[PDB]
């Protein structure tokens, strides 16, 4: 809850108001430098070596006008799932790897800073919401298994005592993870495509950037750029896919204990709630966000394969 | 009119006055009339596959560059989606006419008419602002084509008869569309009636070629309603059959409900069964001519080059050609959605404290009702957005590839 | 003969009459007409097996360019199709053999008699349209074979084979005719006739599939309570149990037509891959409409026809199987008993399950996968074209 | 030692012996034996890793032409398999021993147990095959490249220091691989100890290798061996449950025989997650590894010209990535598909003819059993034949492409 008091404060669910404020003072400042890097190369004369640093900074600064009102489009959605998740906590490796994550971030935004104040003012602000987003998802993805941890307990529980009453407060408590699990989808289904295509294009960018590299018109360039926009996109996409990816075997835990001795001894009414709901839990958790994406793993080796083949192709055109 | 042709029935005015050879749904069946609307569509289709044929004519007789024979290909191709269709709804009334008469009779529930009422009203906005929207689109396309005639100069590459390998650009008439004429059309008379063929030719091609992915769209939100009206009415349905503090009014109410709404869900299962019989060669041969005209598109969009008639050329055709996908893609994978999520809405209601039957009935909505609905174009694709991502990605791909190739 | 044997009779006759090595289905079991049955077949397993070495020594020994070498491998491809399905079909006949007695005692319920012998009938319809179809494409094509060769110091024999003999004049050359026009024949007729039964195994199942639908509806019919008696429930349970039955007969059907067809169909598709793709290069190098541009267009058109005579019966089967749990929930099961509700529960549970014909698991034999195939060709025809 | 450790007995002595960090199944367990079997373990490790780590270095430091660059980096990412199978091994061993330890104190119920025994005895036979066929291969593989090295003429290309841009070729030791050695490997003694040193190091390696992937197979063929028996009992199951012409007896005998069944599903599930947990990591650095090697490799085959050294090894090394891949794919293949007919063959049963409590059996038998049971690497991928057919797929259209470019 180090981070995820911030997302609280600065979404607005707590008492903070001036800092609500805040917030949207950031989306002022990042739109003074969008509009003003906007304008180098309509109006300033300058070299090959500002406009493309200048393109990769108002790219990135679109990033950030991107996620601001972006995140906080769904105020209400955040604040409900909050409330929901307030009661349970997290597994301690998900507490562990926001930890790691945190201080990465935190750690890795200093080491740019003093590389080399009028252009740090965008810096540190990019980097706090790189992990904002990251932290985010993988603290409301391990409430979540969390709960599914608890239902598959008073479900095993309910098969002691042939319980009605256990049995429908764990479907009780199905549903109500199901519809938490609608609006995590709904909350996160924009950022997950943003974050997505902003890899695409980065990759992109990096691969023409860097087999147009050495040939040395990039002497203290945007190299630095190259490299830190494409680790941070790299390891955001990596944290969505994979806890994205841990979602598809919640459903299995439950497919696997209702399947008891237990239930060749209920009542005939014990043994239909639990076909019913072995049949729904049959088919996993599926993180479905743009009508055609599926976030896990296989997404991420899809997106690999598809670096790897541009890769391959622009080496073989090249030699 | 009652059902589904009143659903649908500015769509279907739209098709009986553009002069596709469609009989049904009239209310004048005399001799006379039959005989004038028969004279009317033979005349319309003559005159638009004679132009359609002496458009191809002014593709192998007149072009000699690769980029000539390259533009005339991408104009035939366009225009075949228009042929195409004009001919299999020319074919295929009983189709159409075996989808509309699918829902005739049905009639909704006393206890859920306010809930279907309030659905068909929906379905009604639904239809009448994509109809709209297509009519827009279709007016702006013909509007578009006829202006950019005159914003470039008309001149046509010819080799030089008396040089090896010289040529010239010599004048052509300032027309929508290179074709040829048994007639001189180069001024006067000639030029107007040319000009005025290939205006009308363009906007009655168009006009067919949009309204049977209207009538597509249509078929395929009308379902999608229906079926969100069977998951609305799912929590009310299995409320009834509490046993809160079963009497034999109580058990029938319950047993008839849950056989309106499994009757209902088989028709929107046979509708849907219907609408790939009657869509599915459409789809396969619009996506057959769609890739070689994407392919060709984009080789011709590796050598753009800034703003002109070609650019601007290229890019509308580009644009229509995957708004015309994306059209039916939209609405086929929204349909597998709502299709999908029945089994969600079915699992989300209070039926842990149903009877016995209503848990039965439950149990086997969620067992059918896991794989979805799918207008499986001539069962060779599944119509989804799977479907024009894919087409998107392998345009981009080939286009970046090209690009680095030269 | 009764049942699936008289149902395939005459492709069976035609089998039994090619050459092919089949040791039932024979009433005349002597101990000579066996003796004169396999000297034939040997024979025919010979001259055929003379002929390949000799196309295949004529392509490696007078072959010096890269065109003439492409050519020689795609008829040596093209042919080598039936000279696997011909050993195929001589050593694994015992999978055929059970594939063909799976429906061999099989009785209908008194109640569906009707049903399935309409249902029979269409099967039988469907089945001698398939084998017309096949045998008027194999003689199109045998005649085409040799009205392409006068259209051309080379002998103008439409194959272009080694022999130990002289065939640029005199009766060798006459012999040399009728022999390659022999081993065309039985060659392209031992490759459709494979891909024939193998369609009318998976058209078979479909038609039966399709009459358990049709009888599925008056099942829970019969059980419903409206105004049960013990004759009615014996009935209701008798005629349950009879579908359950038809059900798994279908399944083991399917899966001994996938046991016996599985491995050859890898084969097809492994030696249709490459002869597709040197194809697809030799398409490139067109000059107009000449004898070169007929042949590689009627190479491809026969290759693509072959994959698709039986892509599109798997993939009908499997858009087909799906439809059970559909008209299971179409009769009214409502109204049926607590043994009704349980079966159409258990059925829709199995139904959840397309039935699939996979080719030894590699790949699942649909329209899908022929949409591949054409796919990569284009793409890779395409790309020829491009670089070139 | 009983159950799957008696079962991979001899594949757990190889493993013993052949170096790899293993700590438990001894029967020597004394303050002296343990400390010298850590001796031997840590000499063969850095012997092991010294040898790489040479092969990497002369690759780096004596690599001028492309050729021989992709030449040294096809060893040593061939080589990196065992490296990362032999470090994975050794700081992962407490998950092998969990997986091992599953089948326990599992024991068979009297009804069942001749299909039991059987078909241990089916799977002790499988096992014995594979590890038989893995030694062949192994021994093969050592005795071919022993063998190649000496038929060809060991030169390697170096630059001219007379010359601006020529080259000679300069006579090099005949050693299995080529690497950097600190002492003088031209010839004599320090050349004998070189050489045997690399066989040495050659066939440790691959053994390495083999041992963990025949032991990931053997753990697939008993998950489906146990699973075959599963579908096999299920007839007298369901024929002891039947109402023909129930007494205290025959009920409790069939609700053991059913604990049984459950019990043993819960059991190959629960071995086939351990299974899947253990063996992820490795599956996903394999694939990573031979991804890069297949690249590679289809790049080198484009230049294979006749037949000679050259073609041979690069022959060679493309069938040794092959066999490896398919090794695991074809295993992975047939446990997704004998978990995913449990449904077919519970189905097929006298189901009908039974009590209701041997109905409800097969109801929830086939709702469980309907999601087929998947080994993935690390959620990354299905392990099964389609990984298999997408790899050599892709390795056989890239070089498609590179030779009609070149
Ligand atoms: C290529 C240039 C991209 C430049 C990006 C720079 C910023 C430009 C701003 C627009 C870009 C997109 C920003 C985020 C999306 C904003 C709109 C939005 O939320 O849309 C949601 C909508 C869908 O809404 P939804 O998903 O929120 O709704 C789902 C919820 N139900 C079902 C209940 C309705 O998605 C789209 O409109 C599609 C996005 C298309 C554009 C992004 C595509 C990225 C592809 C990257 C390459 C991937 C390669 C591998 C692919 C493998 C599989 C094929
Ligand atoms: C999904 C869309 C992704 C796009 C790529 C997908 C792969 C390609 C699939 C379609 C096949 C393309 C066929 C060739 C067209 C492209 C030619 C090209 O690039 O060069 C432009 C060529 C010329 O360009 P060029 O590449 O020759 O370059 C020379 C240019 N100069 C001379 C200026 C240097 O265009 C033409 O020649 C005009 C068109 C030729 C006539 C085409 C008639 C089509 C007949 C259809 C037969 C059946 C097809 C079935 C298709 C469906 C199969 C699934
Ligand atoms: C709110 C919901 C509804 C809204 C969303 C959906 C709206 C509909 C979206 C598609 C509408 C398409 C309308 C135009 C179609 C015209 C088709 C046509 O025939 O055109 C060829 C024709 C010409 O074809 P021609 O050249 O063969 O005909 C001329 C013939 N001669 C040569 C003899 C004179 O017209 C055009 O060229 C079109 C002109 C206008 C094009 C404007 C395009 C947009 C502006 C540029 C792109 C900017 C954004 C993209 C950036 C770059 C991306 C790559
Ligand atoms: C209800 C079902 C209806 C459909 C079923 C019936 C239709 C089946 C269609 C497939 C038929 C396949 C068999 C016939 C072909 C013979 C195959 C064969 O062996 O040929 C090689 C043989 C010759 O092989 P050869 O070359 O080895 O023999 C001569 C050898 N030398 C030269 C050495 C002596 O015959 C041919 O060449 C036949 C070619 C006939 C082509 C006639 C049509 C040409 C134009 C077609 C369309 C052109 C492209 C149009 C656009 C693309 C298509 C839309
Ligand atoms: C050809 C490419 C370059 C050479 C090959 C590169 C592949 C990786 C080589 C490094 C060795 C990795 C294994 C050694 C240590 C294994 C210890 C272990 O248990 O690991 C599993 C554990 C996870 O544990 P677990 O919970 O999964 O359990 C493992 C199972 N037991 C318990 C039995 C051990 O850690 C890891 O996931 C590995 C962390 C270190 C990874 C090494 C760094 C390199 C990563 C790859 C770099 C290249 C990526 C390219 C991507 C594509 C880019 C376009
Ligand atoms: C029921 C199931 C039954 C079993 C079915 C499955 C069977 C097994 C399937 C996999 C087969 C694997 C076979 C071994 C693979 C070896 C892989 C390997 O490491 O290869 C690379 C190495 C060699 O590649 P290299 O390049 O690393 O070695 C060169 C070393 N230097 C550079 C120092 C010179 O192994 C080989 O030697 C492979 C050669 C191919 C094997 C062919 C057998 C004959 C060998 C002797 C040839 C002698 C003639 C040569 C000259 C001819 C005259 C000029």
């Amino acid at each position: 809850i180090d981070t995820i008091n911030m997302f609280l404060q600065m979404t607005g669910c707590t008492d903070s108001k001036a800092m609500l404020y805040l917030t949207y003072f950031e989306f002022l400042i990042t739109f003074y430098y969008l509009i003003a890097t906007y304008a180098s190369i309509v109006h300033f004369e300058q070299s090959v070596t500002i406009q493309l640093f200048a393109l990769l900074c108002m790219l990135i600064e679109c990033v950030i006008l991107l996620n601001i009102t972006f995140r906080l489009y769904h105020k209400n959605h955040i604040r409900e799932m909050h409330q929901y998740s307030r009661r349970l906590g997290i597994p301690d490796s998900y507490r562990s790897v926001i930890n790691v994550i945190t201080k990465y971030h935190l750690i890795a935004s200093n080491i740019f800073v003093v590389f080399p104040l009028v252009y740090a003012i965008s810096v540190y602000i990019a980097h706090v919401e790189l992990c904002f987003i990251n932290t985010t998802f993988i603290y409301y993805v391990g409430v979540l298994k969390h709960r599914l941890e608890t239902i598959v307990q008073t479900i095993g529980e309910a098969f002691a005592d042939n319980d009605e009453q256990k049995f429908k407060y764990a479907i009780i408590q199905h549903q109500k993870l199901l519809s938490y699990f609608n609006t995590m989808k709904i909350v996160f289904s924009k950022p997950i495509l943003l974050s997505m295509s902003f890899n695409a294009i980065y990759f992109g960018l990096t691969t023409s950037f860097v087999i147009q590299a050495i040939r040395g018109y990039i002497n203290q360039a945007i190299l630095s750029i190259c490299i830190a926009s494409s680790a941070a996109a790299v390891i955001n996409i990596t944290i969505y896919t994979f806890y994205g990816s841990e979602l598809m075997d919640l459903h299995d835990k439950i497919l696997h204990v209702l399947f008891d001795n237990a239930f060749f001894y209920v009542s005939k009414s014990f043994k239909s709630s639990i076909l019913i709901m072995m049949t729904r839990v049959t088919i996993p958790l599926k993180f479905t966000v743009g009508y055609i994406f599926t976030i896990n793993l296989n997404l991420l080796l899809k997106i690999l394969k598809m670096s790897y083949t541009v890769l391959n192709v622009l080496l073989s055109s090249e030699t | 009119k009652d059902g589904l042709i009143k659903d649908l029935w500015p769509n279907i005015r739209l098709i009986q006055l553009s002069g596709l050879f469609i009989s049904e749904y009239y209310d004048d069946y005399s001799g006379l009339a039959v005989l004038f609307r028969k004279i009317y569509s033979w005349i319309t289709a003559i005159i638009i596959y004679s132009q359609f044929i002496f458009i191809v004519i002014f593709m192998v007789t007149k072009s000699n560059d690769s980029d000539q024979l390259a533009a005339g290909v991408v104009t035939t191709l366009f225009f075949t989606h228009s042929m195409i269709k004009f001919v299999y709804f020319s074919t295929g009334t009983k189709s159409f006419y075996r989808t509309l008469s699918c829902w005739n009779n049905t009639s909704p529930h006393p206890l859920f008419a306010e809930s279907h009422s309030r659905f068909h009203a929906k379905s009604l906005s639904r239809m009448r602002q994509l109809l709209i929207i297509v009519s827009i689109v279709t007016i702006f396309t013909t509007i578009s084509w006829t202006t950019i005639t005159f914003f470039g100069e008309s001149v046509w590459k010819v080799p030089d008869p008396e040089t090896f390998n010289q040529t010239m650009y010599v004048p052509v008439p300032r027309l929508m569309l290179h074709s040829w004429y048994p007639w001189d059309s180069g001024h006067g008379l000639g030029y107007i009636v040319a000009f005025v063929l290939q205006f009308y030719w363009v906007f009655i091609t168009l006009s067919h070629s949009n309204l049977m992915e209207l009538l597509f769209s249509s078929f395929l939100v009308h379902a999608c309603e229906q079926l969100q009206h069977l998951k609305e009415i799912l929590n009310p349905l299995i409320e009834l059959s509490a046993t809160l503090d079963l009497t034999s009014n109580q058990e029938v109410l319950v047993r008839s409900a849950i056989k309106y709404w499994v009757e209902r869900h088989k028709h929107v299962v046979k509708y849907v069964s219907l609408i790939t019989e009657c869509y599915g060669s459409a789809l396969l041969f619009h996506m057959l001519v769609s890739t070689v005209i994407l392919t060709i598109l984009a080789y011709q969009a590796t050598k753009i080059n800034g703003v002109n008639v070609f650019a601007f050329s290229t890019i509308g055709y580009l644009m229509y050609s995957f708004a015309q996908i994306f059209m039916f893609c939209i609405h086929g994978n929204e349909l597998i959605e709502e299709s999908s999520s029945v089994m969600e809405a079915a699992y989300g209601c209070h039926w842990y404290d149903g009877s016995e039957e209503a848990k039965t009935f439950v149990q086997i909505v969620c067992q059918q009702c896991q794989k979805p609905l799918i207008v499986s174009g001539a069962k060779f694709f599944n119509v989804s957005l799977d479907l024009f991502a894919s087409v998107l990605g392998a345009v981009v791909t080939y286009f970046m590839v090209l690009v680095q190739l030269k």
